[PDB]
């Protein structure tokens, strides 16, 4: 069911993220503390003990002092906390205190879903956003060669029939992009595609 | 890509 941490680590490396990548973590990810460099991570909403629930991506741009938070579903912090019991305030505090001079950071996050409500490809869309992040850390959410391939639709429209074909096309293009840049993906493709299926939650 | 919201957080 979905993507394992090993699977995502291998894809992130294949996409040219490796030098900037902090690894895969559960909800207790510390933040960007080591130094004021270009950095990223893949974080789970739940703690390791649950076995994992939802995958998120975090980026740090030192040039603007911005923490990018990517949720494929584009939920709000209030909605991430309601649904997933996930909050990352302490993380933004530890980071702003350790890296910014004015003790302030900018928090940039998506308002739009790229993923279908039943899909198990959250880990994989996270790999894709991190490819867009490491090549264009100034404009990563949209307006770059990687994120331009996907169609973001308002989050409030997530469980509506009118957007299903847009979100399915996004899932088809997610695989085409990954097959193009990742040998790990190509070699494990049938197992990955099946386990991260657009309609996977309906087939548990 | 996706539309986004940018917020300033001070600690
Ligand atoms: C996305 N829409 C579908 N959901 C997932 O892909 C979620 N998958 C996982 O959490 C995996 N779990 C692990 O790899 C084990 C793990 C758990 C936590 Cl909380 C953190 C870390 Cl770093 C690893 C999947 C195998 O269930």
């Amino acid at each position: 069911s979905g993507s394992s941490e090993q699977e995502l680590a291998a894809i992130v490396r294949d996409l040219g993220c490796g030098p900037y990548f902090l690894g895969t973590h559960d909800k207790r990810f510390p933040g960007f503390l080591a130094g004021n460099k270009l950095a990223c991570a893949i974080v789970n909403t739940a703690g390791r003990e649950t076995g994992g629930v939802h995958w998120l991506a975090f980026g740090w741009n030192p040039r603007s002092r911005t923490c990018y938070m990517f949720d494929p579903f584009g939920f709000s912090d209030r909605r991430l906390k309601q649904i997933y019991s996930f909050e990352y305030e302490a993380m933004l505090r530890r980071s702003a205190l350790a890296l910014s001079p004015d003790r302030c950071l900018s928090l940039e996050q998506s308002t739009q879903t790229v993923q279908g409500p039943d899909s198990a490809a959250c880990g994989l869309f996270c790999c894709m956003f991190l490819h867009a992040f490491v090549h264009w850390p100034d404009r990563p959410m949209d307006g770059n060669p990687t994120m331009n391939l996907l169609t973001g639709v308002p989050n409030g429209m997530l469980q509506s029939p009118q957007v299903l074909p847009t979100l399915r096309r996004n899932q088809e293009k997610l695989y085409r992009f990954l097959a193009h840049h990742s040998p790990y993906f190509r070699s494990h493709r049938a197992a990955i595609e099946h386990a991260t299926a657009f309609d996977k939650m309906k087939q548990l | 890509g996706v539309k986004s919201l940018k917020r300033r957080r001070c600690y």
